[PDB]
């Protein structure tokens, strides 16, 4: 905040919801709670300039969990070759894949 | 980022472009206005539910209940500009030339 | 395949927006918007947004858009215009279809286009998790916390609504 | 009358919840085996399908950290009958 | 006389009655005895999927009691 | 066979929509010393068939200044709505046990205003324009009393799951705890409710409103084994309400608009707020908050 | 970027309990009472280790004791078990409310037999 | 173009 | 005395509705912090276990927690039993 | 408007702005902007004349568009990082998206066509509110995200604003248009230094603020709406034109008249950042603002203008307004150049 | 699967019925805004049935009451300053 009045008087106005790893109702966890906890804990008391570069893998892994981007394309290329391989009869799915 | 996620994003872009150019009608301009918040309500809703942000589900309903304050004030301005000028036509809003 | 529920509702949402974004008759724009609002509920419902989705059907559909129908009926231009009245409306309609045709076909073929963002994306069914909500509906507990964890969001939301009342009557008063 | 009956329901609900609590751990072990079984099957298929690719060695850790990321629904089933995906993904949401 | 109303109300009462009876009876039928299990929360749903999986015939309503386990 | 269950509901409701009209005319008839339809078939049993097939043989004249597209989809929605809110009713076991059934009922029943709004606009007449304007404002005024009554009612229920209503009532009819709300609710239901369709649309709303009021305030005991007990009780309760619904149709001069708004916003809305305040603290007051699950 | 370690299929072989949900819920109350230590230590693994692969042997024990818990009730009053869970299974919510006498016909064995 | 008005006023 | 009694008589004569709604709201907003049941209401609310009671690592000197759900140690729900 | 209604209306406008400056959550920021818009419109619609209705409609459409355009930028930030705090945003598209949305609400870039017109239609008193108090909250947010700002976009916004601010003001006669075009030019001056130093932005804020009330409320006391109408002020109130001229001279930025203090420090701070073509251009075109500043100063006090016979009537009566805060605003906006090292107080 | 199937057949019978039907042979706007503002207030107080089962119920009672008090104030204001009275 520009004026951290909530910091002075010490009452929570908007910090209960500002991040997903807060005291959620009935302790229902966020999907990326484990990754956010590491990123926040890594980047504390360090400052924006230093933490943006230092705690980089924490942010990148948390971003991947949050966005589901890189491992999704891992799956995309999984199906890409599959359709490009079983179509000409190079391999057949096993019974458990068929159902 | 899934196909649908940016199906809303372009929908916002189309709604933004529709509001960013007026054809002849202020009501139609307003329609693109809360259309933009509809995608905005929609887009936020997928994010919060997908991420299991258990406490952010607050944000969508208050996004709607506050976009209404714009809308409610929105037409209420138009009813004023459409009772002096009579017509909601927006080309009659050029009386402030000088 | 009912797997088409992935994109079918989302692409209908786009054409719903192009319907009214192209500035048709204000009644017709309402029709285009409520249709998009109607299908927009489906995406939320298919994601688990029963309470949030039905609220759109309540205040956005049965509320907001109805009062738009009230204002538009009040305006009652001496000659209402139709979706065929201006070729620009059709021109935008064909245009809006073309961009979504380009995006969808590009999506279905190469899956790696680079418009604005990274785009990418298969059928949406992936992004869901494999956890369970136990006995508590995760959505319902989220909004029920409005009176528990959000006792400040409520004040500013409530105060503006009352101030929303005072402004509305102040500028429509007519002196 | 509603006061007495409502408390009776609350006593009923906690008893129902007590049954769920007393019976939850078996499914946690059962769901634990199921996802790990499904992952192992997926990797085993991966070790049969994908060799011609230049460098796509099996079981790469997408996440840098050596933790256990909860398996996202896609690669969990993924290579299954489209009915299985539809039932697993939407399922509960559509069962009504 | 005032009782001639009843033939009017009786048929529609049957017309209103049929939807209730049909829904209950088809529920007993398509679920084979036990009524259609209700899953208002993900816990009840994953319970049902466990029942369908454990049945071995892909029918949740098939139940295997003490005769199944060894 | 789930599809067969839909026809096992839509058609008999459609017939139920068809067949209480003879009940209406004969009740309204015998009320005013009259007889009602009794010459066409035994006691007018075939009177509904005497009008319906006549109506479908009548040519549907269309106004010259009428938008055909809206003029034909407004009844499409009107019938589609009128036969959709019958699906989540907890009648024995509902077709759809939506966990948010009450919300779904309200959102989709509040959508009926579009049909009348479009009908007035599409007709494009001075009568049709005001009549649509009057009807919609009367309607859009009255969900706020509808929503609050239902909201405040459901505090002592437990959730919006319509099936849970039966468990909540069980011991006593729920009117005994909210009878100030019942008259609050029942009156509001009266005012909220091509041309051949419009008979069907509002009319299913009339019975379903009373079916909705039946489960809400005057519940029954649903024996797990025998379901016929709830069927008879549900039908009998919703018949008594509907007879009352037509009992008042020919017993009062019709409301005038300025009073119609004055009645709600000055004598119904403020009292509805107080009852909602009474029924939000009372479960807390007596530690009788209900279980959602 | 790292081997995703996954136990082989051979270690993933348990004597899976082949019982429905209704029978599980009918005996759930007595299940938790007499078989807490298997479940209690297993889920402590699940919450302390926070890794499914790290908790497998305890996964063996919980099912094994479940079978050990499901054998005596077969040996003693299997028939009262049938009537109780065949009435529990009827309820769409598995309502314990409309099962009282059959519940009494269940626990009076384990009160004196077990 | 014309200068604005001085008082800004334009059953 | 004279003003208030006349005023309520002035109110309750022409209109009974607003005075009814003002009264009903009046009790509904005062009575909350009067009865000894709102403490009961929050206690049964806390009693209802949604998530699992995850166990603690036993290492000695915590007589509060039990070693068995049948043990007398820990919270007792008997207060709600008669409630 | 009933004074109690008007007072509470102003009160929530300040509260809406105040909420913006004290809210960490991004959503609360959009709420504060929403409340500010929600109550700004009725203040403009106080006179109830068609120009006011025109101005309010223009102001609402551009502000509401930027408000929800702002909301879209926050969601993208949520989409790419799952955060809600105002520290440094995590998506380059969202950076530009919100920079556009925030900037339009200040009226500096091509997103400024409302500013001259919206202040023109509405009354002078409400104009003071629009060009002073409604310009802190968007600036407050911009200072908070100055770390992640894109210099290439932001400085292009500054150049255009100063260029359009001077050029537009040269051709206007309605002194309300003069003030808005001057305000836009000042806005470009402050807005150029956020990537470099937020503290210098603040100092430019207070000096520009105090200067605007000094000019606006002096205009209120003179009760003038055109340059010609301002000309007659010399006959009735010769004193008012005397301070009004010195305020115009300071508004140009001629030392030792304070108002050169921000321009001086802004040039110095960018010069430390090896940016030296940029300070020169804005400084050179800052003289454009001086031309219509002198032009207004010329026909108010420097040269007397033909008065009117009825003006003799005005001499007999006296002003009733107590012109609160007018005197100390003039002095604080005309003599505080020697007290420049107070820059440390802002940090 | 089940939901839209019920919707699809519902409109289809609505479609077949109408198809054979036509082939075989300031005040009004004012309250409409007040209803809009009221209706959005309705949505704010809708999640109450779940909110009644929170652990911070003490702060719920004041907050949930606050809406109804404040919502009633909007009605009370709108009534007093002419307004809500049916305008002409
Ligand atoms: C840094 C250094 C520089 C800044 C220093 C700080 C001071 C800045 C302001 C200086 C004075 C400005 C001024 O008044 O100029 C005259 C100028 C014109 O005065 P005017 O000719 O009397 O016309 C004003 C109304 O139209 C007249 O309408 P009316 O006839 O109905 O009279 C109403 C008037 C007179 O007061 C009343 O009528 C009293 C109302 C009582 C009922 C309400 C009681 C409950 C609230 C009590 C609050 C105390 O009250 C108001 O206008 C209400 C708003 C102001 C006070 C309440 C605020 C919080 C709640 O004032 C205004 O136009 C007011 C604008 C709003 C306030 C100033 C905004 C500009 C400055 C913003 C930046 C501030 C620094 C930020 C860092
Ligand atoms: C004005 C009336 C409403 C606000 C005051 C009464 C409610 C106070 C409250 O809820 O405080 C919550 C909190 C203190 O929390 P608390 O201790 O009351 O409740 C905590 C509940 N859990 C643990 C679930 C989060 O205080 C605030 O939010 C104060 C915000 C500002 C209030 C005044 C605004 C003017
Ligand atoms: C501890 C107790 C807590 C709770 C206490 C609650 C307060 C005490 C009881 C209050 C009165 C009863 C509840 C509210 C009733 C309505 C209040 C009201 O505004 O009345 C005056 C209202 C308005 O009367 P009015 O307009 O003449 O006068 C109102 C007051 N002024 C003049 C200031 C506006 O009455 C009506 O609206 C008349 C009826 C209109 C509808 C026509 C059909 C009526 C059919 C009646 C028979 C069928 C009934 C079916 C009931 C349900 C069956 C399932
Ligand atoms: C318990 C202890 C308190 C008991 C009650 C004491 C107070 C009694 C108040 C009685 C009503 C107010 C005074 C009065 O008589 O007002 C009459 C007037 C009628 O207005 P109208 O119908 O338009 O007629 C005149 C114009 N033709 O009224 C009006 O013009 C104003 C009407 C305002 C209605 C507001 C309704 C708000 C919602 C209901 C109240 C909810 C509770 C609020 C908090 C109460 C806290 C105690
Ligand atoms: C930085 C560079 C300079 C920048 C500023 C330049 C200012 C001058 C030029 C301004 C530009 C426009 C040209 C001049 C226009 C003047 C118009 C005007 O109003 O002139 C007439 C006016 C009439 O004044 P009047 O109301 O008659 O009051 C006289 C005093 N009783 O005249 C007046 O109102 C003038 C009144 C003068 C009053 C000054 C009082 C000074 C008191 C000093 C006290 C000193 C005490 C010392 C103590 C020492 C020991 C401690």
């Amino acid at each position: 905040p520009f004026f951290d009045v909530q910091k002075r008087l010490g009452l929570d106005l908007d910090r209960w919801m500002t991040i997903q790893s807060a005291e959620q109702p009935h302790k229902i966890p966020g999907r990326c709670h484990a990754f956010e906890k590491e990123w926040i804990e890594c980047a504390h008391g360090i400052g924006g300039i230093r933490a943006e570069k230092e705690c980089k893998i924490e942010f990148d892994d948390f971003v991947e969990c949050l966005l589901r981007q890189k491992t999704m394309k891992r799956l995309s290329a999984i199906k890409r070759q599959r359709d490009k391989l079983i179509k000409e009869g190079k391999y057949t799915p096993p019974p458990h894949h068929l159902g | 980022m899934p196909l649908v996620y940016m199906n809303i994003i372009m929908a916002f872009a189309i709604a933004l472009a529709g509001l960013l150019m007026y054809r002849s009608h202020l009501m139609s301009s307003l329609l693109c206005l809360e259309g933009m918040m509809l995608s905005l309500f929609i887009m936020s809703t997928l994010i919060i539910l997908n991420t299991h942000f258990t406490l952010a589900n607050m944000m969508p309903i208050i996004l709607l209940v506050f976009a209404a304050c714009e809308a409610a004030l929105g037409l209420s301005l138009l009813v004023m500009v459409s009772n002096t000028y009579g017509t909601d036509y927006v080309q009659n809003l050029n009386l402030l030339q000088c | 395949m009912t797997m088409y529920i992935a994109f079918i509702l989302s692409t209908i949402f786009v054409i719903g927006f192009v319907g009214f974004s192209s500035k048709p008759s204000p009644i017709y724009g309402g029709l285009g918007l409520i249709v998009s609002g109607g299908v927009g509920c489906g995406i939320v419902l298919n994601f688990g947004g029963s309470f949030l989705g039905l609220m759109v059907f309540l205040i956005y559909l049965g509320g907001m858009l109805v009062v738009f129908g009230y204002t538009t009926a009040m305006a009652t231009e001496m000659y209402p215009e139709v979706w065929v009245s201006n070729k620009t409306v059709f021109g935008a309609f064909v245009s809006g279809l073309m961009m979504e045709f380009c995006m969808v076909y590009y999506a279905l073929k190469e899956e790696e286009v680079e418009i604005i963002f990274k785009f990418n994306g298969l059928g949406d069914w992936v992004i869901y998790d494999t956890g369970d909500s136990g006995f508590f509906s995760e959505e319902a507990m989220g909004i029920a916390a409005l009176y528990s964890y959000g006792t400040w969001l409520v004040i500013v939301t409530g105060w503006s609504l009352l101030i929303g009342v005072v402004v509305i009557m102040e500028i429509t008063r007519g002196n | 009358s509603m006061m007495k009956w409502n408390r009776e329901r609350r006593r009923l609900q906690i008893e129902d919840f007590e049954a769920r609590i007393a019976l939850m751990p078996l499914f946690q072990a059962e769901k634990d085996r199921r996802v790990l079984q499904m992952l192992r099957e997926n990797l085993e298929e991966e070790a049969i399908i994908m060799k011609d690719v230049p460098d796509w060695k099996v079981g790469e850790s997408v996440f840098h950290t050596t933790r256990w990321v909860t398996p996202m629904m896609g690669e969990l089933y993924g290579l299954r009958t489209n009915e299985e995906i539809l039932s697993a993904t939407y399922g509960f949401i559509w069962y009504t | 006389m005032w009782f001639e109303i009843l033939p009017g109300i009786a048929v529609m009462a049957a017309c209103l009655f049929i939807p209730g009876m049909a829904t209950a009876h088809i529920h007993k039928f398509t679920n084979g005895g036990k009524e259609k299990r209700v899953a208002h929360f993900s816990y009840q749903w994953n319970l049902m999927e466990r029942d369908r999986c454990i049945s071995g015939v892909n029918r949740y309503h098939v139940t295997k009691g003490l005769e199944n386990i060894d | 066979m789930f599809m067969i269950n839909i026809l096992s509901l839509i058609i008999p409701i459609l017939l139920a929509v068809a067949f209480l009209t003879l009940v209406e005319r004969k009740v309204l008839g015998y009320m005013q010393l009259r007889k009602g339809p009794n010459v066409v078939g035994p006691y007018g049993l075939l009177q509904p068939i005497a009008d319906a097939l006549k109506l479908v043989t009548k040519e549907p004249l269309r106004p010259g200044t009428s938008s055909i597209s809206m003029f034909i989809i407004a009844p499409i929605l009107g019938l589609s709505l009128a036969l959709t809110m019958w699906v989540p009713l907890p009648m024995p076991y509902p077709l759809i046990n939506m966990n948010l059934g009450v919300l779904f009922m309200l959102a989709m029943s509040s959508l009926a205003v579009y049909s009348i709004l479009w009908s007035g606009w599409a007709s494009n007449s001075k009568y049709a324009l005001i009549g649509a304007l009057r009807a919609v404002a009367q309607t859009i005024s009255y969900e706020v009393t509808l929503a609050i009554i239902l909201l405040s009612v459901l505090l002592m229920n437990g959730s919006y799951t319509l099936s849970t209503l039966i468990t909540t009532q069980e011991h006593i009819w729920m009117i005994f705890t909210s009878w100030p709300l019942a008259m609050m609710w029942f009156i509001s239901t009266l005012a909220e409710t091509p041309f051949a369709m419009f008979f069907m649309a509002e009319y299913a709303n009339i019975i379903m409103m009373n079916a909705f009021t039946a489960i809400l305030f005057l519940g029954a005991s649903h024996d797990p084994h025998t379901p016929e007990l709830y069927t008879i009780n549900f039908v009998l309760k919703t018949l008594a309400l509907t007879i009352t619904f037509l009992w008042i149709r020919a017993s009062y001069p019709r409301f005038r608009y300025d009073q119609l708004m004055h009645l709600l916003w000055k004598s119904f809305l403020p009292l509805t707020l107080a009852l909602c305040m009474w029924h939000i603290s009372l479960p807390i007051m007596t530690a009788s908050i209900p279980p959602q699950s | 970027p790292g081997i995703v370690e996954l136990p082989t299929l051979e270690d993933l072989k348990v004597q899976e309990v082949k019982v429905s949900s209704s029978v599980l819920k009918a005996a759930a109350h007595h299940y938790g009472a007499q078989c807490d230590k298997p479940n209690k230590e297993f889920m402590l693994c699940r919450w302390e280790e926070k890794d499914p692969r790290r908790c497998l042997e305890e996964g063996k024990l919980v099912n094994q004791c479940a079978l050990d818990f499901f054998r005596q009730i077969k040996r003693h009053c299997a028939e009262p078990f049938t009537e109780y869970w065949t009435c529990i299974d009827y309820s769409g919510l598995q309502l314990f409310r409309h099962c009282r006498k059959q519940q009494a016909k269940f626990d009076e064995c384990v009160l004196d037999k077990l | 173009w014309k200068p604005p008005p001085w008082n800004d006023v334009d059953v | 005395a004279g003003r208030i009694a006349s005023f309520l008589k002035n109110a309750w004569a022409k209109e009974p509705v607003l005075v009814a709604s003002f009264a009903i709201g009046g009790l509904a907003i005062i009575l909350p912090s009067l009865s000894p049941y709102t403490n009961y209401a929050i206690r049964i609310n806390r009693a209802t276990p949604y998530n699992y009671p995850v166990p603690l690592r036993d290492d000695g000197n915590m007589p509060d927690v039990p070693s068995h759900p049948q043990d007398p140690q820990g919270p007792s729900l008997e207060w709600l039993k008669n409630l | 408007m009933n004074p109690i209604i008007y007072t509470t209306l102003i009160m929530t406008v300040m509260s809406g702005t105040m909420l913006v400056m004290i809210s960490s959550h991004w959503l609360l920021i959009w709420i504060g902007f929403e409340m500010n818009l929600l109550a700004m419109i009725p203040v403009l619609m106080k006179n109830f004349n068609p120009r006011a209705t025109e101005a309010a409609t223009k102001y609402f459409l551009t502000q509401a568009t930027a408000s929800m355009m702002l909301m879209m930028a926050i969601i993208i930030n949520l989409l790419y990082s799952g955060q809600w705090t105002i520290t440094k945003m995590f998506n380059p598209v969202a950076m530009t998206m919100m920079t556009m949305a925030l900037a339009m609400k200040l009226g500096l870039s091509p997103f400024h066509f409302w500013v001259p017109e919206v202040t023109q239609g509405i009354s002078l008193q409400a104009g003071l509110l629009l060009l002073t108090w409604q310009k802190l909250a968007p600036l407050s947010v911009l200072c908070q995200i100055s770390q992640s700002i894109n210099p290439n976009l932001m400085l292009t916004m500054a150049m255009l604003s100063i260029l359009i601010g001077g050029w537009g003001g040269l051709n206007q006669t309605q002194l309300r248009k003069i003030m808005a075009y001057s305000s836009i030019a000042h806005m470009g001056w402050m807005t150029a230094v956020l990537p470099y130093n937020t503290t210098m932005t603040i100092l430019n804020l207070l000096i520009y603020i105090t200067m605007t009330l000094a000019m606006f409320m002096l205009l209120i006391h003179s009760s003038a709406t055109t340059t010609l109408s301002l000309s007659h002020t010399w006959n009735k109130m010769p004193v008012i034109t005397s301070l009004m001229m010195v305020t115009l001279l300071s508004m140009g930025g001629l030392p030792p008249l304070s108002g050169f203090m921000p321009k001086w420090m802004i040039i110095q701070e960018m010069t430390k950042n090896e940016s030296i073509i940029m300070p020169t251009l804005m400084a050179m075109t800052a003289l454009l603002n001086l031309y219509f500043y002198m032009r207004l100063a010329y026909s108010s006090s420097l040269t007397m203008f033909p008065s009117t016979n009825n003006m003799k009537m005005k001499w007999q009566f006296e002003h009733t307004k107590q012109m609160k805060l007018l005197p100390t605003m003039i002095v604080l906006s005309t003599l505080v150049l020697p007290m420049t090292p107070a820059l440390s107080s802002l940090n | 699967m089940n939901i839209m199937l019920t919707l699809l057949t519902n409109v289809t019978l609505a479609s077949l019925l109408v198809l054979i039907a036509f082939w075989l042979p300031m005040k009004f706007f004012l309250v409409a805004i007040t209803f809009l503002l009221f209706d959005l207030e309705i949505a704010l107080l809708l999640p109450l049935p779940w909110a009644s089962q929170t652990n911070n119920l003490k702060t719920m009672l004041t907050m949930a009451l606050f809406l109804l008090i404040l919502l009633a104030a909007s009605l009370a204001y709108e009534w007093t300053q002419k307004g809500l009275e049916w305008a002409e």
